[PDB]
């Protein structure tokens, strides 16, 4: 049994409407982790138990170099805790906001690692549904670590469908903004939005009002900077195709279509998964408690069953 | 600039 007192609570890494992520240190080992804390009362009241259990299950049953791994998963009388591996390098959102735009080669590196992770998730019958810059982290070496498995759906093989209206507004696929069901191709749209942000310096569609934003995602055509390479324009047009059946990765071969696109011609896919490629940026952290790659809005803040049966976990590593 | 984006579930 793992308790709350087995850890030291240092500083806040991130905060959402439904949870907090704190940098913790295990007293017995001296090792640093990121603990996601969720309140049971908020989850039960909003009827989000199924999604929270799935988040734990996906974290328990996944093992990939570009996916954040789970060390422990425990619960108290009022809280649910996920003890994950700490991504020292912060969000891709932090780096892109600072640098405004990435080179096509830098975006290709991150893109290749995200494709590798999504191929793995899809092979395990899992659809991620929340690809966004805030959910894409960098580890101490500069490799991608996908975090936040809160909206994942299990048991989705081949052309199987999902019905839950969920995701992040600015990243929603056109088919999700339509009635009825949708397939796994929503993850490729998400990849398209992050690749667009990395290479063009902005979201493909934006408006502060959700109603106007949804109209843009469904009706507006994407624009490209004149200087963007033809292979990058082709990748973005393919990943951001409104019809999931016409989308790159939307066909029966899924990830293979994205992997074989001319934009990724220079990529050896086995070298990607085996971490053989040199990262275009290595986080300049001086210690394991150095949070220079996390926003000051969060780090400066002070930090003072039968239903959840498939929640608990202790890792083999 | 683009502000932080949050997820939702109906
Ligand atoms: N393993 C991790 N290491 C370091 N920071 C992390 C880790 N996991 C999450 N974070 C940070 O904490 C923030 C919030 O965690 P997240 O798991 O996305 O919460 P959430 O409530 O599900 N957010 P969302 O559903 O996107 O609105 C992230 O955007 C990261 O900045
Ligand atoms: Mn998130
Ligand atoms: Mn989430």
């Amino acid at each position: 049994k793992v308790t709350m007192n087995d850890f030291d609570y240092l500083k806040l890494l991130g905060k959402g409407t439904f949870g907090k992520v704190i940098l913790v240190r295990e007293k017995a080992t001296g090792r640093y982790y990121a603990m996601k804390i969720l309140r049971k009362e908020v989850i039960i009241a909003k009827d989000e138990v199924a999604h929270t259990v799935t988040e734990s299950r996906v974290l328990q049953n996944t093992r990939h170099p570009f996916l954040t791994a789970l060390k422990y998963a425990f619960q108290t009388h009022d809280r649910l805790c996920f003890v994950m591996e700490y991504a020292n390098g912060g969000e891709l959102f932090f780096h892109l906001s600072r640098e405004r735009v990435f080179t096509e080669e830098r975006a290709r590196f991150y893109g290749a690692e995200i494709v590798s992770a999504l191929e793995y998730l899809h092979s395990r019958d899992v659809v991620y549904r929340d690809i966004k810059l805030e959910n894409l982290m960098l580890d101490k070496d500069g490799h991608i670590k996908i975090t936040d498995f809160g909206l994942c759906k299990e048991g989705i093989s081949d052309g199987a469908t999902m019905k839950t209206f969920c995701g992040t507004p600015e990243y929603l696929a056109p088919e999700v903004l339509e009635d009825n069901d949708y397939g796994r191709a929503v993850d490729w749209w998400g990849l398209g939005v992050v690749m667009y942000e990395m290479m063009c310096g902005r979201l493909p569609f934006y408006n502060q009002d959700h109603e106007r934003l949804f109209e843009l995602i469904l009706m507006e055509e994407i624009r490209f900077p004149r200087t963007l390479s033809p292979e990058a324009k082709s990748l973005l047009a393919g990943l951001l195709k409104k019809d999931p059946k016409q989308r790159l990765g939307g066909g029966p071969s899924d990830a293979k279509e994205v992997m074989e696109h001319r934009f990724f011609l220079s990529i050896n896919w086995q070298d990607v998964v085996q971490k053989k490629l040199l990262p275009p940026f290595k986080p300049q952290v001086t210690s394991e408690v150095d949070t220079r790659y996390f926003d000051d809005e969060f780090t400066a803040q002070s930090i003072t069953q039968e239903m959840f049966e498939d929640f608990d976990y202790i890792a083999d590593w | 600039g683009r502000p932080r984006t949050t997820s939702f579930a109906e």
